[PDB]
């Protein structure tokens, strides 16, 4: 099973490949550099991009040296580009942030700092269990 | 009475359900299989309500309550509140609270007598918990985790906690709660106990990946079935537990 | 559904109107329009911007101490549905609106004596 | 022959929850280059002889321009037949609350505050269609029955409206009725002046 | 003089809010969480010289003392004395309230 | 993925048309024709 | 030689030519197929596009994520005064149509 | 004792309260009288999944969320509950003791009307105001002449 989740409604994708997002867990990483987005299609010249609830592949640019040598799966939990929900609300967070997971969606860390989006919480039950605030 | 189940092929039952001694809440899904599991176990003894919280389906982690009351976060809509009030009888008090840490199922774990909360909850939130749930409230952590509702399942009979909880912490927490506590896992070695299961005084529902030794541990600590007690863990089931979890 | 109010200016915020800012401490800020949202992003004070209900209440140009303003609140303890209660709530709602309009006119004339 | 010289209303032809087709001419755009007419990629900055162009309209035989190559020309004002549009409401003109619902008890009509922009007021029967239609304001619309029996559950769904927006579309309208605007605003200077 | 005034209003250039600063002044725990979201080795002056009112880090104690004499610091002090705009004041402006029973 | 022109998709759509959507559209047609007949005879 | 990276062609050739429509009023190219067993009914109607607005729908779509929830949707208003029937045209079938 | 072995003793350790007290349990009496559900039993309890299978299957069956509502009158169970009225939230005004507060408001209104709270109230002043308006018009005309020249 590839990591792109099913049942996700269309939303604005705010984070293309090459974005540096914050790390919202206590895994030791401080930021995540996006190199790929799970489930991205094929289009000439188009940068693959992701939104809240999407799985990306990321490298650690700042944090513990043991995490700097690997490409980790991560789930985007916060984005700053405004997007619309099906209830009509356009909303955005004050930062871009994700959490490191395995391909099965279970979290590498043990705590999440700050809130997570409803899309990420509903698509990933471990993030829902580790979320303090869901907005 | 420990039953393995799945919500849309997910083993995280406590993420999608809330079980007390007077009501059950289940997430509204695309089918009725998850509702039918709880309906087969509880044949109209307590009400079961198909709930939505803030437009989401993670209701076990968004809600917290016991046999006396129910607490929902500030993002619960008036129509969801009305549906919950119309489904539950008047013996249960329902309150929407303005707590900043709105994942109430993660920050609150409670039986009918006591509650453990995230240490950074508001004093007004603690007072509302003590009033509506009719319990004594303590601020606690389980193995340095502040999400007590996701890292412990609790009943009036006993409690199951994080596997990496030290013996001294188990003893202190067992003194504080007044119930026997056991450190164990669910869902083939997961430490997210509250996200992995729901329990009340006579029924537990765990995920389908929960293996037979940890299922027997759950039955022993929560006294489910005839002749079930926590003494079987260190007398009758000790060899099985050592062999499985060494 | 329900009618919200703008955090910045206090206007009614109907569904699909405006934008919501989700802050990392756990607080949501609903704005009815881009004007209020952009003033918020520029960190202007609604209490100092004269076109806001915040300024008007701070200056004393809104009727605040009145018995007709005690009937609307965020109800955190739900009530079991009752058809007669809902119908009489609608009738009381209309009566309260009329009485509030009369008292507001009296308040404005007392201001403009 | 029995229908000769008689008026036929819309609700004797179509029904709420029916999926129909809409036929109209699209919005005119005039003469438009290839970038907006066909969606081609812009050439890099300060490209000689222009960058809103196709670089090679022919590199291969025949010694001709082919009919499949994007060219600048008329965009819009095209005849389009769009299908599968759900009818949400058939409101009656003589109904003074034809924009009211069962949960929104405000007695109000479909016309927004200040009127429909560049149209006026809707005083007759109206059809409320989910989504968008090929035409513009004031334009003749031809509503057609669907050519085939439908295959989706969306055509079988019945629509329950909780609320219809009647605020001003001439700006950021926050009030559904003039009474609501007056009640929020309070007494003005001209109210005491009158 | 604002650095890069064109993109001052972008979300990626957002500064800390006045109500958050008020909560930092009232409760040291909330300030502790805000400082936990930072890294002290990357901070100016190793995070030792911090003005809570301006939510700002400085390279030295002399720099912090000199900043306290400036008008931005006094403007922040005047804003904090007047008080920060909050959701409770937004509720009171329209005459709404919360009924908890 | 099966195309929109696939024979199995066409057969499934034909069964849906015959068994599900057909009676609903027939009842709606009956109501609309009754109303327009009332207009025609009035 | 061959194109190095594949890409689908810009625009559809089904809507050619991209010229102005020959008439301002839309033309019903095809009517629904006639069934003599059905009762008589009109197949079309006319109206005038007035504008767009916003609704809130209580959605009943079993299987969807927004099932039993409120959804905000855009709608189009078409002003429809009643028409007046003024004529009758008969059509025969010929080998030329 | 090694770390793995210590973790195993942590897993088999059963913590108990030191005072020996047990919490009171709340198990309803009908649980003992319940008959266990069996799929092979021809007289088993009909489930919601059985009703769903009989009524079109998953993704087609439409569950009735109001079927298990416990209201004072069962005829009210399928009402359209009012939510919006004249730009106000009905749920904001829902209050069990609404009639007493409305009675107090009406008594206050009668008292204010008796006391003259809503009551409403010179040709020389009108004449001098008109003369001042004429003077202001003359000043505007003079200023317009100056602007022209
Ligand atoms: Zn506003
Ligand atoms: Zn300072």
């Amino acid at each position: 099973k590839r990591g792109a989740p099913g049942g996700k409604l269309k939303m604005t994708l705010g984070l293309p490949v090459g974005a540096i997002m914050n790390c919202a867990d206590n895994s030791g990483a401080r930021n995540l550099y996006i190199i790929a987005v799970k489930g991205a299609g094929a289009r000439l010249n188009r940068l693959p991009a992701g939104g809240v609830g999407d799985m990306v592949m990321a490298t650690v640019k700042k944090g513990k040296p043991e995490l700097r040598k690997k490409v980790h799966p991560a789930v985007i939990v916060r984005q700053a580009k405004p997007w619309k929900r099906f209830d009509g609300v356009f909303l955005y967070f004050e930062d871009n942030a994700g959490v490191i997971v395995n391909p099965k969606g279970e979290m590498k860390g043990s705590a999440i700092t700050g809130p997570v989006g409803k899309e990420a919480a509903e698509l990933w039950p471990r993030i829902a269990s580790n979320a303090g605030v869901v907005m | 009475m420990a039953v393995r189940a799945q919500f849309e092929n997910s083993n995280e039952v406590g993420v999608f359900a809330t079980l007390t001694n007077s009501y059950c809440l289940v997430a509204l899904g695309a089918s009725e299989n998850f509702y039918s599991v709880f309906e087969a176990e509880l044949q109209d003894v307590i009400p079961i309500c198909r709930t939505t919280i803030a437009g989401t389906r993670i209701i076990g982690r968004l809600t917290a309550g016991n046999r006396k009351g129910l607490l929902v976060p500030t993002t619960t809509t008036d129509q969801e509140l009305q549906h919950l009030r119309n489904s539950l009888p008047d013996d249960i008090r329902i309150q929407r609270i303005e707590e900043r840490l709105s994942a109430l199922g993660n920050v609150i774990v409670c039986n009918d007598h006591t509650a453990l909360i995230h240490p950074d909850l508001e004093r007004e939130t603690e007072e509302i918990i003590a009033d509506v749930l009719g319990v004594e409230v303590f601020r606690q952590t389980i193995a340095d985790h502040v999400l007590v509702g996701s890292y412990m399942a609790l009943s009036n009979q006993g409690g199951l906690v994080h596997p990496k909880t030290s013996i001294q912490d188990q003893d202190e927490l067992s003194s504080l709660l007044g119930v026997p506590l056991v450190a164990g896992s669910v869902n083939r070695g997961s430490n997210v106990i509250g996200g992995g299961m729901v329990v009340n005084d006579w029924l537990a529902v765990t995920g389908l990946d929960t293996t037979a030794p940890e299922l027997s541990v759950i039955e022993s600590v929560f006294r489910l079935g005839e002749g079930a007690g926590p003494g079987a863990i260190n007398t009758s089931m000790k060899n099985t537990i050592v062999e499985s979890f060494y | 559904m329900r009618i919200e109010n703008c955090f910045f200016c206090g206007r009614p915020a109907w569904p699909s109107k405006g934008i919501t800012f989700m802050r990392n401490d756990g607080k949501a800020f609903r704005f009815c329009r881009s004007k209020c949202h952009k003033n918020f992003k520029m960190k202007r004070n609604p209490r100092k911007l004269k076109w806001t209900k915040a300024y008007r209440k701070n200056a004393g140009k809104e009727m605040v101490v009145d018995s007709t303003l005690q009937f609307a609140a965020r109800r955190n303890v739900p009530v079991r549905y009752n058809r007669e209660l809902w119908q009489k709530t609608l009738k009381a709602m209309e009566r309260i609106s009329e009485i509030r309009a009369r008292r507001e006119r009296v308040f404005y004339k007392k201001r403009m004596a | 022959r029995s229908l000769f010289e008689k008026p036929v209303t819309i609700d004797t032809i179509f029904e709420k929850d029916e999926m129909i087709d809409v036929i109209a001419v699209t919005k005119g755009h005039g003469f438009v280059g290839v970038t907006a007419r066909w969606g081609t990629k812009k050439l890099p900055r300060k490209t000689h002889k222009g960058l809103r162009k196709v670089a090679c309209i022919g590199a291969w035989h025949p010694s001709h321009v082919q009919w499949t190559v994007a060219r600048a020309g008329q965009m819009g004002y095209h005849h389009r037949t769009s299908v599968n549009h759900k009818i949400y409401r058939i409101g009656k003109g003589d109904d003074e609350a034809n924009a009211s619902t069962e949960t929104d008890l405000t007695k109000k009509k479909i016309t927004p505050m200040g009127g429909f922009v560049r149209y006026g007021e809707v005083n007759n029967d109206y059809v409320m269609i989910k989504g968008s239609v090929p035409g513009v304001k004031k334009r003749i619309m031809t509503l057609r029955k669907s050519l085939f029996t439908h295959t989706s559950r969306k055509a079988l769904e019945k629509v329950e409206l909780k609320w219809i927006d009647t605020s001003s579309e001439f700006g950021h309208g926050a009030f559904q009725t003039a009474a609501e605007k007056k009640q929020f605003m309070g007494t003005l200077k001209k109210d005491l002046q009158t | 003089g604002v650095f890069a005034k064109r993109t001052m209003t972008k979300t990626r250039r957002r500064l800390r809010d006045l109500d958050q600063i008020e909560r930092d002044l009232r409760s040291p725990r909330h300030l502790q969480q805000y400082k936990e979201t930072k890294a002290a080795e990357d901070l100016p002056g190793l995070g030792l010289y911090y003005c809570i009112e301006c939510a700002k880090w400085f390279e030295s104690e002399t720099s912090l003392v000199g900043h306290r004499k400036g008008k931005p610091h006094k403007r922040r002090l005047k804003q904090l004395k007047e008080g920060a705009y909050t959701h409770e004041e937004a509720m009171a402006a329209i005459g709404y309230r919360i009924d908890n029973g | 993925a099966k195309s929109a022109r696939a024979s199995r998709i066409k057969e499934n759509h034909q069964r849906f048309k015959k068994n599900i959507a057909g009676p609903v559209e027939a009842a709606r047609l009956e109501r609309l024709s009754a109303k327009l007949m009332a207009i025609a005879q009035a | 030689s061959h194109r190095k990276y594949e890409a689908p062609r810009h625009g559809s050739l089904a809507f050619l030519p991209r010229k102005r429509a020959a008439r301002h009023r839309g033309r019903v190219k095809s009517f629904p197929k006639d069934d003599p067993k059905k009762p008589v009914h009109l197949t079309a109607a006319m109206g005038y596009k007035a504008g767009m607005t916003t609704i809130v729908r209580d959605l009943d779509r079993p299987g969807a994520k927004a099932h039993k929830k409120e959804v905000v949707e855009a709608v189009t208003i078409i002003d429809c005064p009643p028409m007046v029937v003024v004529g009758l045209v008969g059509y025969i079938e010929t080998p030329r149509g | 004792i090694g770390t793995r072995l210590q973790e195993v003793m942590a897993r088999i350790h059963v913590a108990t309260p030191m005072d020996g007290t047990t919490r009171e349990t709340f198990i309803p009496e009908a649980v003992k009288n319940l008959k266990k559900y069996d799929k092979n039993d021809p007289n088993r309890r009909v489930l919601a999944r059985d009703i769903e299978e009989a009524n079109g299957g998953a993704g087609v069956f439409n569950v009735d969320l109001r079927k298990d509502w416990i209201l004072e009158n069962p005829e009210w169970k399928y009402d359209k509950i009012p939510e919006i009225f004249d730009g106000k939230n009905v749920y904001d005004y829902i209050d069990p003791d609404i009639d007493a507060k409305l009675q107090a408001l009406e008594e206050e209104e009668e008292r204010l009307e008796k006391e003259g709270f809503y009551d409403e109230d010179d040709e020389e002043e009108e004449e001098i105001l008109q003369k001042a308006e004429y003077i202001r018009e003359q000043h505007a005309l003079i200023r317009n002449e100056a602007k022209m020249r």
